[PDB]
């Protein structure tokens, strides 16, 4: 019921500077002045018309056909001349369309009008905006590049290789006959995570994704978690074939629990279905699916079984570069200082991860703003690390 | 007995702003590279035949 | 120490760039264009047909203006319920109507059977048309599969339990022995499980072995599902896809939930289950033997139900493997080294004896690693490649047993 | 509201001191004001107290007596008028005020100051100089202050807002140069002529100050002003940036014509001339393994037709390109062409030459003996494999010249035709003065056909691209003129239109006089043809008026068919914006509504530009359209959509994208027209086996090649209308991509001038920090040999601090140099 | 007021809950007994007026 959505937003996010001087207010004139060409053209191409004919032969024969009156009720079938429909309060019509009749866009399951009185179907509404049932596909191709984060060069290159072993040098293990869906099973300390997200948007880049947080321990009696999954990576081998982000379910919804029977179903279920999806002899399609984590001890050995799922991938803690080069990313939107205070900031530091570092940089400019405010507050300098301590790292009684 | 009838469907460019400095530059270079006879003579004091229709 | 009314606005007007607000400015006349263009649309009509069907179809569309008279059976249809003898039908219709018609004299009583769909004609409601709608869900599209599922070198032959089964579906198939020699009809079932491993590979061999009359991969866990009598239509629609595409074989697969476990916690745990398995047993009885239609049913541990027992009528010989040793291993090593750019100059014999008990999915898995340690080496050549195959082999051998 | 109990003493404090300075008697004027300016300027290195008073101040400084108190009541109305500012109060009072050392008085004050002087010296008019001085010198004493606290690129908005970048260069240092000069480059795409000529100079002046002559070149090559490129040659002096220099009008494709006084000229002329560029190329493709020959049918994949098999002839031509080995047309060569049918033959022989492109010795034996081929239409197509072979490298001799001799004005049109175009083909950037006295005359030529003088047009303005060759000019006019017109306007004269583009490349204004010239010529070709001109004088300007007016033009009904102008003017709405990023993406996106709600002739049109913006650039939104409007019920579209998808994937190698035009052979099968075509689009994508990219924007992709541009415009002209032309005859256009078609990977040299094989990192490299004008920054180390495929938005980088580079910029050519600090 | 009876002998006018004001003079409304009535528009009312 949904193959895509109409693009024309995000108008060219490269603003070179994205801080305020003549070059990025230039390039913000352009982009303005072709807005403003563009609706002055549309607009002249519609107004300036090529041709006046008659009533465009949409009221002479078509629209007094569809008539007045009309009421909304889903397609059901199909056949070969008529089709067959189901209307409102569970009516069904078995009738021929020929005015405004749009097969490729009627398709079962979708909106279409009934003229009233001798009811047959005079069109559809291709717009219909009701395909809440299950939706994950809100949140594809997400915007986010490699630029936004750095210092995890080794494992960029990885994902990278192992993602693009398909989409580019397919033929490579075409012709070696293998075509392996192995998807990524990521590690990684729980200070990060969402850092995984974002070694994910490299990917991203390319295609579609989709993502299963937490899910459930599929209590559900029809399990059909990973059967779900399995139906929207088709979905995604549909559209273009999107990734599926199961970062921490793969770890809890896919547990090593030493308990064999008596326990939760998904055992039963969940890691079976898993197995049965990312083994490449049962579905095809370019699917790879990133199982991140942040326990590997819990690997389920139907999990760690490289031959089914390959491309291990560790995601260390940042190094020193590392750190200096996130810290550089988060406070580069907000001019920390003209002392450029960054290596004091992270030199004694160690176990920092993404998550702490986009923290404490919210948290000096929360700091400066509440009445330090003084532009590049000169205090950032010291208040950087006042709220890189900012406590809350770990608290547990005493037990020492 | 006339129309005096036009059809245009012109509309106006909307150049705004770096269109309209080179506007301003081509303003700079541009600077230099029936009552008498309606007041009294209403035609009312003509001559007319023997067969006129008049009120 | 909050301090901040009056004192904020000031600061924000403190510092900035000389045009920072000539720059929000500009951008709000951006995002103000951006909305008025998305206003400003193209094709500015939700309803679709402009002129492809609306310029020739739509000189149709005048025929069918001629013909609007006719073509308005559409109405409301509805199932019908059953009949007398002959003339009368006695319906039950989804305006809960008890409603009865003489059939539309186009119609004969013939056609129309109990429980099909037909469509009536508001002023008399005739029996005008009744569609056979044979109308399948997307699941139920997963549950019928391909029926050429292609012949392999009995895809890792184990002997014994192909050469089990083919008495018992390549032989019926064959139909050259089954009504005299033999006892009236072949062995009545056949039951081919196994632990997580070759079940099912046999089942898809004879299927490319056999007829077109090929196999549907249905899943038990699929057929559980939420509300009731929705499985057990399931199954009904299951058996009529397979009954019309030449009498295939039905193989039922994961068979420990539409049957169960052994037990109901109190009968009322899964009573859905039970109303499943009273029909799926309705279905299968056979009632009249034929050496027509085959069902395979595949579980990998014997969880069936009480109907275990009536199965000796109906669905017998039970055959198992899953149990590959060294010949077993080396011959799914050479049918799966049949693909890929590799060769059997390969000791590959080594590998097979290094992993005891490695299935066939496991052997297909160290393929598919060679292949991929080849494509990471970059060479694409892996006839010659048997040193870098052992290793990789070996390698995720290691890694398989302990990562 | 209660605010804190110290901030409300001190209001009180200063309302006390304001009310005395308020009082009657000035006798205490002086010690209130002395007493408040001193905490007045105090949290800038207070303002919130004194928000109420902006009259009482106003009345105050203006009463206080001249002189001290008076300046120093003015620089406290100035300091303070930067929160109390209805308008410029601030410049005002500070005008009146001190002009003494302001820079203590805190940054932001400093920064108003600098965007108030502006704005003054934007506002006040041409008769008013007399304030003017003390605003610069203002100026020259906050640009210290800008350099000292690296606020260089907002000093440098300044300066160009006051047109004081002459200036600029006098003040800048070297420690911060680099940035400012990236920050004035990236200003030179979106500033109109005058200004953006302005702060090329300004840049030059700059790098040759600072002996920055390696990317002084490039921003030369921008200004396209070949005197200054020649200047600057001159003016620098080092056998390193000697040599990098000829490298960088090599790889631009523009032989620089001077004397051998100077020193190593013969190495000079010859990397100039890319005579070791065919063997550098095949030198790399052979470490890369890339030099089997694909085969076309490998590439159609044919696991499950005169035009089909020239088709596949030509995409195997693409493939095998500049490479020379393909034994297909050499051993049976003979076989294929007699096997082939009608118009072919020629269009096979130039596909050889494609494959011997750049190979001058190789490909002139190897066609040598096709050239006394018995059929006219395979003499004609060796001529061009000629032209084709000679074309883009240089050479000391230009063996071309020679052997077109009798063909370049040869009766037979054919012979002609191939001549002529070959010619085109190897002067394309020469501008030589003797092939242009050569072939001139040929284009006066009466007794060939319409199309005849079309292609000696192509040739001339591919020739004389941005030149202005004034008696090139005047010849296209006056064999316009003796012309009939109604013949004149059939199909074919859209050639003279184009020759007077090429030859007007870049360079905009004077396009008046020649369209003033053209005015008698009748509205249904002079409309077609003074758009055509002034689109490609003005490419790469971001002309948004320019633009503006195609879209206006191309609005109207145009309902004898006039209206194929407006297919020109959505050309040139890519063309004239396709520099940079923006006014490309946004131009697809006015594309889009063109095929959106378009005219059948705008439609077919729109995907020729939209393969202009992104020519071997496979951007997955391009893609998709094109892959969706390729099934459009108009023939000529979904021709268009097919050879726009196959020119965003040239050179690429991109598999989706040829899996997706598998599936497009696979749909189109049925009809030939668009399945050959199909073939032809998976060719371009394969074309040079993806080392060689197609486009026109070089050196940082920042840069227009007059020659490349110009053979791709000819090949979009004539995708303007193949519904007719490439059906009719015209197998021989599309051989203008060899001035488009350049190498994109890296071949380092060293200072003696031998292949390295320094290993360098590369990646996407995208802009990460904006603060100031710092250079892009990659990401995506994927390090290996210097070989490296360099596509649109990843770049390279050394992998060490220990080879030093001729030039930072890193693509084409280099030399690099072992570091001092190399161990 | 006779014919204003008269009128509403056929219900007078129906209530309708409008959603999508379609360019073509055309609203989906919605009924509360049925639902959606796509529906042209009135002359008083112009498409904007919607
Ligand atoms: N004897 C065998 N020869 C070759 N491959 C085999 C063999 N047994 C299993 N396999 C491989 O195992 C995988 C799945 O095999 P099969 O279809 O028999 O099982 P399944 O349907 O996944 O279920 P289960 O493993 O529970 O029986 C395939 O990749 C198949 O190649
Ligand atoms: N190395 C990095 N560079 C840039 N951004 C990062 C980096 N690591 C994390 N981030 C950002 O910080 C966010 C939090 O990441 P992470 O630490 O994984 O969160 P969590 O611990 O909750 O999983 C991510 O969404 C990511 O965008």
């Amino acid at each position: 019921k949904k193959t895509k959505g109409p693009d024309a937003a995000s108008k060219l996010p490269l603003v070179t500077p994205h801080t305020q001087c003549r070059l990025k207010l230039l390039k913000l004139e352009r982009i303005k002045d072709y807005l403003l060409m563009e609706e002055e053209f549309i607009r002249n191409q519609e107004q300036m018309k090529p041709l006046e004919e008659k009533q465009e032969e949409e009221r002479s024969k078509v629209d007094d056909l569809r008539g007045t009156p009309m009421s909304v009720g889903t397609l059901e079938e199909i056949i070969d001349d008529h089709a067959i429909v189901s209307t409102s309060v569970g009516s069904e019509h078995y009738v021929s369309i020929l005015s405004f009749v749009d097969k490729d866009l009627l398709e079962p399951g979708c909106s279409v009008l009934l003229n009233h009185k001798v009811h047959a179907v005079i069109g559809v509404l291709m717009d219909d905006t009701d395909p809440l049932v299950t939706v994950m596909k809100v949140e594809k191709a997400p915007q986010e590049t490699y630029a936004d984060i750095g210092g995890l060069d080794n494992q960029i290159q990885e994902i990278k290789e192992s993602v693009e072993l398909p989409l580019t040098h397919p033929e490579y293990y075409e012709e070696m006959g293998i075509k392996p869906p192995k998807g990524v099973i990521l590690y990684g300390p729980p200070g990060t995570g969402k850092t995984l997200l974002a070694k994910a948007v490299a990917n991203q880049t390319s295609a579609t994704f989709l993502r299963v947080v937490g899910s459930e321990l599929i209590q559900k009696y029809l399990g059909d978690g990973p059967k779900l999954v399995r139906e929207l990576f088709r979905v995604a081998e549909e559209h273009a074939p999107s990734i599926v982000f199961i970062d921490e379910i793969d770890a809890i919804g896919t547990k090593r629990y030493d308990s064999n029977s008596g326990g939760e179903r998904e055992i039963q279920r969940t890691m079976l279905e898993l197995l049965n999806q990312l083994d490449g002899f049962d579905s095809r399609g370019d699917v790879k699916v990133i199982m991140a984590t942040n326990r590997i001890e819990t690997l389920d050995p139907a999990l760690i079984r490289p031959g089914r799922i390959d491309r291990k991938i560790e995601f260390p803690l940042p190094d020193e570069k590392t750190k200096k080069r996130i810290f550089q990313i988060h406070t580069s939107r907000m001019t920390l200082a003209d002392d450029v205070t960054l290596d004091d900031l992270i030199m004694a530091k160690d176990d920092l991860s993404g998550a702490d570092i986009k923290a404490i940089c919210t948290e000096a400019g929360l700091m400066a703003l509440r009445e330090r405010r003084m532009k590049v507050t000169n205090e950032d300098f010291k208040k950087s690390k006042e709220n890189v301590l900012y406590k809350k790292q770990e608290g547990t009684p005493e037990g020492l | 007995e006339v129309p005096k009838e036009k059809e245009k469907e012109k509309v106006s460019t909307a150049v705004l702003s770096i269109t309209a400095k080179a506007k301003k530059k081509e303003k700079e270079k541009e600077k230099k590279e029936e009552k008498e006879k309606k007041k009294e003579p209403e035609p009312n004091f003509q001559l007319l035949d023997n067969p006129a229709r008049v009120m | 120490r909050a301090l901040d009314e009056g004192d904020i606005a000031l600061l924000k007007t403190y510092g900035q760039s000389t045009y920072s607000r000539q720059i929000k400015q500009v951008e709000d006349d951006i995002q103000q264009l951006l909305k008025k263009i998305n206003e400003l649309t193209g094709i500015k009509e939700s309803d679709t047909g402009l002129a492809p069907p609306a310029l020739w179809d739509l000189a149709a569309d005048k025929q069918t203006l001629q013909s609007e008279q006719p073509l308005q059976v559409a109405r409301c249809t509805k199932i019908i319920n059953a009949d007398s003898e002959d003339p009368k039908y006695i319906i039950n219709v989804k305006q809960f109507a008890k409603f009865v018609v003489d059939l539309s004299d186009q119609v004969a009583p013939t056609d129309i059977e109990e429980g099909m769909r037909v469509g009536v004609d508001r002023n008399k409601y005739q029996i005008h048309i009744p569609l056979p709608p044979k109308i399948d869900p997307t699941v139920t599209m997963m549950q019928v599969e391909e029926k050429p599922d292609v012949t392999y070198s009995d895809v890792g032959g184990c002997k014994e339990q192909i050469e089990k089964l083919r008495e018992v579906v390549e032989t019926p198939l064959l139909h050259p022995e089954r009504f005299v020699n033999l006892g009236i009809e072949p062995p009545k079932g056949v039951l081919l499980f196994g632990p997580p491993g070759t079940g099912k590979t046999l089942c898809a061999r004879a299927v490319a072995n056999r007829t077109d009359a090929c196999f549907i991969r249905v899943i038990g866990s699929e057929l559980v599902q939420k509300y009731v009598g929705e499985g057990a239509r399931m199954v009904r629609e299951l058996f009529e896809m397979a009954r019309t595409k030449k009498a295939c074989l039905i193989f039922f697969d994961e068979i420990d939930a539409i049957g169960g476990a052994r037990f109901d916690d109190g009968a009322g745990g899964d009573n859905e289950v039970q109303r499943t398995m009273l029909e799926l047993i309705n279905q299968l009885d056979g009632f009249d033997p034929r050496g027509n239609i085959k069902v395979l049913m595949a579980t990998n541990r014997p969880d069936t139900l009480d109907p275990a027992l009536m199965r000796p009528g109906r669905l017998d010989r039970k055959i198992e493997f899953s149990l590959p040793d060294l010949e077993g291993r080396t011959h799914i090593f050479k049918i799966h080294a049949r693909s890929m750019s590799v060769e059997r100059d390969i000791r590959f014999e080594l590998l097979a004896r290094l992993c005891p008990n490695s299935t066939g999915a496991e052997i297909r898995s160290v393929c598919t690693e060679a292949g991929m340690f080849a494509i990471r080496a970059r060479r694409k050549i892996a006839t010659e490649k048997d040193f870098l195959e052992a290793v990789n082999k070996v390698i995720k051998s290691y890694a398989k047993f302990s990562a | 509201q209660e605010l804190s109990e110290e901030d409300k003493q001190l209001q009180d404090e200063l309302e006390m001191l304001v009310e005395r300075l308020g009082e009657k008697d000035t006798s205490l004027y002086r010690p209130a004001l002395e007493e408040l300016r001193r905490q007045i300027r105090s949290s800038t290195t207070p303002l919130k107290f004194l928000r109420p008073h902006y009259g009482k101040l106003k009345e105050i400084y203006e009463n206080m007596a001249p002189g001290e108190n008076k300046r120093f009541a003015a620089d406290i109305i100035s300091v303070l008028a930067m929160t109390m500012s209805g308008e410029r109060e601030c410049l005002k009072y500070r005008l009146v005020g001190s002009q003494e050392e302001l820079a203590s008085w805190g940054h932001e004050y400093v920064r108003h100051l600098a965007g108030e002087v502006a704005k003054e010296w934007q506002e006040l008019d041409d008769a008013e100089k007399v304030q003017r001085e003390p605003l610069l010198t203002l100026v020259k004493e906050i640009v210290p202050y800008n350099m000292a606290h690296n606020a260089e690129h907002e000093a440098c908005d300044l300066l160009m807002e006051i047109e004081q970048v002459d200036m600029l260069e006098k003040d800048i240092d070297e420690n911060a140069y680099a940035k400012v000069c990236l920050y004035l480059t990236s200003c030179v795409n979106y500033v109109p002529e005058p200004e953006n000529s302005a702060l090329l100079r300004c840049a030059l002046g700059v790098f040759r100050k600072f002996s920055r002559f390696p990317e002084a070149l490039r921003l030369a090559l921008m200004l396209n002003d070949m005197e200054l490129v020649e200047d600057i040659f001159t003016s620098c002096k080092d056998v390193v940036v000697q040599k990098q220099m000829a490298f960088m009008l090599g790889r631009h494709g523009v032989f620089l014509e001077l004397s051998e006084d100077v020193e190593e000229y013969e190495d000079l002329t010859e990397i100039m001339s890319n005579v070791q560029l065919n063997s550098n190329f095949l030198a790399l493709a052979r470490e890369l393994d890339i030099m089997e020959p694909k085969v076309p049918d490998d590439i159609y994949k044919t696991h499950l037709s005169a035009r089909m098999n020239l088709a596949s002839s030509f995409v195997n031509g693409f493939v095998n390109a500049a490479f020379g080995q393909d034994k297909l047309l050499t051993d049976d060569g003979n076989k294929w062409l007699y096997k082939n049918k009608d118009h072919g033959m020629l269009s096979a022989a130039a596909s050889l030459g494609m494959i011997l492109l750049w190979d001058v010795d190789g490909g002139l034996t190897q066609i040598d003996k096709y050239l006394y081929s018995s059929e006219d239409y395979i003499k004609s197509g060796a001529l061009l494999a000629c032209g084709i072979v000679n074309s883009g490298v240089r050479n000391e001799c230009d063996p071309a010249l020679a052997l077109l001799s009798d063909y370049v004005l040869h009766n037979s049109n054919t012979m002609r035709l191939g001549s002529i175009f070959g010619l085109g083909l190897a002067y394309a950037g020469s501008n030589r003065e003797d092939v242009l006295t050569l072939l001139l005359p040929v284009m006066g030529d009466s007794k060939s056909s319409m199309e005849v003088a079309g292609v000696t047009a192509l040739a001339c303005g591919m020739i004389a691209v941005g030149s202005c060759n004034g008696d090139v000019t005047s010849t296209i006019l006056q064999t316009i003129m003796e012309k009939s017109e109604t013949e004149l306007k059939d199909t074919y004269a859209r050639w003279l239109p184009l020759g007077l583009g090429l030859n007007h490349l870049g360079k905009g204004e004077a396009i008046e006089a020649i369209l003033a010239a053209l005015e008698v010529v009748s509205e249904p070709f002079r409309s077609f043809a003074n758009t055509l001109v002034d689109v490609c004088a003005y490419a790469g300007s971001g002309n948004v008026l320019k633009v503006q007016q195609l879209l206006h033009i191309c609005s109207e009904h145009f309902d004898a068919d006039m209206g194929a102008h407006q297919g020109v003017a959505v050309l040139g709405i890519a063309l004239i914006a396709m520099g940079e990023e923006i006014g490309a993406e946004m131009a697809l996106r006015t594309f889009g509504h063109l095929l959106r709600y378009g005219e059948p002739t705008l439609r077919r049109a729109v995907p020729l530009a939209l393969a202009l913006i992104s020519v071997s650039n496979p951007r997955l939104n391009i893609l998709d359209t094109l892959s969706k409007f390729s099934h459009d019920a108009d023939p000529e579209v979904s021709y268009n959509s097919i050879f726009a998808m196959g020119m965003v994937g040239s050179g690429t190698n991109n598999a989706r994208l040829a899996a997706m035009l598998r599936q497009l052979a696979q749909y189109h099968a049925k009809d030939p027209n668009n399945l050959f075509m199909v073939r032809l689009a998976q060719g371009l994508t394969h074309l040079g086996k993806g080392t060689l990219t197609l486009c026109p924007y070089h050196s940082d992709r920042q840069l227009m090649s007059q020659v490349a541009v110009a053979g791709l415009l000819t090949v979009l002209v004539s995708f303007l209308d193949v519904r007719n032309i490439i059906l009719g005859k015209s197998h021989y256009v599309l051989y203008g991509l060899v001035a488009a078609m350049q190498p994109r990977m890296l071949v380092t040299f060293d200072e003696e001038l031998r292949p390295l094989p320094v290993s360098v990192r590369v990646g996407q490299a995208v802009d990460v920090v904006g603060q100031a004008g710092k250079p892009k920054t990659i990401t995506g180390f994927q390090t290996h040999t210097t070989p490296v495929l360099l596509a649109h938005g990843e770049r390279a980088e050394l992998a060490t601090e220990e080879f030093l580079p001729v030039t930072p910029i890193l693509e084409g050519f280099v030399i690099l140099r072992k570091n001092p600090n190399y161990d | 007021l006779r014919e204003e009876l008269q009128l509403l002998q056929e219900q007078g006018s129906y209530v309708g809950e409008v959603v999508r004001a379609m360019d073509k003079k055309k609203v989906l409304v919605k009924v509360h007994p049925e639902g959606k009535f796509v529906v042209d528009v009135d002359k008083n009312i112009d498409i904007n007026d919607v």
